């Protein structure tokens, strides 16, 4: 019986002074890693503030950048009776429609050396226009055609002289 | 092996009730 | 068996203080490192959508950008005539432009609230050879500066155009 | 986590021994 | 009073039987930790014995061609009865030592011979003046076309 | 009673059994990522050694062709290759001015030159026949002492 007394007075002193180490040693490693880990939290705040700003600048830039799109829209139709609505590129050839004339006759342009084609476009018209127009339209500016680009600037002079 | 040291508290807690179960049953033999 | 179990009792009352508040120092950390580590992720989350956000912006605009170069192409092509640049000193606005005649152009604003253009041509380059070649197809006066509304611009354009 | 788990675990065995030990108690008072 | 008592064992006994499950689940992943590695430890066993042998065959090559060389070098030196003892250079142009008459040739293309007698007995330096021309004696330069020209002029006057 | 009892008996030793699995999981692992750590270490110093005994072999073998290059420029002679058929070592030749084409076999020691015309314009083969005794082309076998003076002799005809 003392026997057995004296084994647990043992196994609780061996006991209590293993874990205190232990307990001690996980303790001191663990701070050490906490201090790395609040460094790098604080690091990893800076390149949010970088990418906020940098993220802004490029956001008014892109918007400036219309803006003189828009804006450079605008002035060639006040100077050319000219304004050029989109661009696709169906494969083989990019397109663009186009609004020419005086407050008119819409049309898209074809581009496939090189080479271009016309063609007009009346998808939606009051016949009232459409014959205003064909008296003052040469009846093949009424059908698609094909010229080599060095006469487009001849073409589009034709067409302003007669709206 | 933190587990393992703490393993060792178990049994500590075990043995403590092992010597109060010894004391015990001589207690009710005393009686 | 009386005062061993006294004694017994005291120990056990010391070691659980000592183990028990080590445990808790130690669970605080427990708790704390996954708090910590749930904080980074997330913050981890934002940058990743921020650089996306760059990136798809720096794509937009290099890719917009491609048609603001396409378009001033197709007006040379189509009008022989391109817009080098704009500056706004001020009141004003101004384009230098090339239809070969160079000039510039300026807007007025404000006042009778109609716009009002002043051109002026500019020979920042020149051969005296063709500035008499110019001469010979330009009437005098386009040379010299001038003031029109803006309606009669493109009035304006045709002339010159007509003229080379 | 784990410490917490095995803290409960032992200290529901040590509840047991608890009420172990009072059982006896009570038959010390009887 | 028995009452609470059995509700707290049981208390007691379910959360135990959690923490056992939350105790394999560790387990469960570690076999995993642990397998993923030994592939990982693999890898690297093959890409080292990979550069192993590597290694040992660059060493054999290496022993290989440098034996060829000894040789040749060899072979030359004797049917030609003149040995090329080094090579510096130093800036611009490299330069050998050659072997009796010691000079040294330079290269700049272009070439440059010069005498070498930093040492020599007198009464061989005369031997010397009477098979061979006093230019010879003196720094000269011609273009690499001419070089084996020069050397079977030596060749003939000794 | 017995319920209660044999319930918390088996959580625990799962415990034990899980508690022991962790105690053994945790260092057959711990002692793969030292394992890891020196195969890691040993590869970083195989590509070091690697890469430096790539530019030694080559430079050397590089230099070889400095070597090779100069006795080219200066000898109007080079060796092409060397076998060991057996008995004998041999060795392609071309010598002459921008040339006759033999080989030497090598088997006390001895010579052996013969001339290889395995392939000829026919113009050239009447070229070469007018500059050349008409003995060299014919197989031939003379001590090695003799050598350098072989060599002299088949220069001074081209």
């Amino acid at each position: 019986p003392l026997t057995v007394y004296k084994n647990s007075v043992k196994q609780q002193i061996d006991s209590a002074d293993l874990l205190v180490a232990n307990l001690v040693n996980e303790n001191f490693v663990l701070s050490e890693k906490l201090d790395t880990k609040a460094t790098e939290i604080k690091q990893l705040q800076k390149q949010i503030d970088s990418l906020n700003a940098q993220v802004k600048e490029l956001k008014t830039q892109t918007s400036q950048q219309a803006e003189n799109s828009e804006v450079i829209k605008d002035l060639y139709e006040y100077l050319c009776n000219v304004r050029v609505h989109k661009s696709y590129e169906d494969d083989s050839g990019l397109w663009f429609d186009i609004s020419q004339g005086t407050h008119i006759m819409d049309y898209k342009l074809g581009f496939v050396v090189t080479e271009v084609i016309y063609a007009p476009v009346l998808k939606q018209r009051s016949t009232e226009e459409l014959y205003s127009l064909q008296s003052k339209l040469p009846e093949y500016l009424f059908e698609t055609l094909s010229f080599p680009l060095s006469s487009l600037n001849q073409f589009y002079n034709k067409i302003a002289k007669s709206l | 092996t933190l587990l393992q040291l703490l393993s060792n508290y178990y049994k500590a807690k075990l043995d403590s009730e092992r010597i109060y179960n010894e004391y015990v049953q001589s207690q009710y033999e005393f009686a």
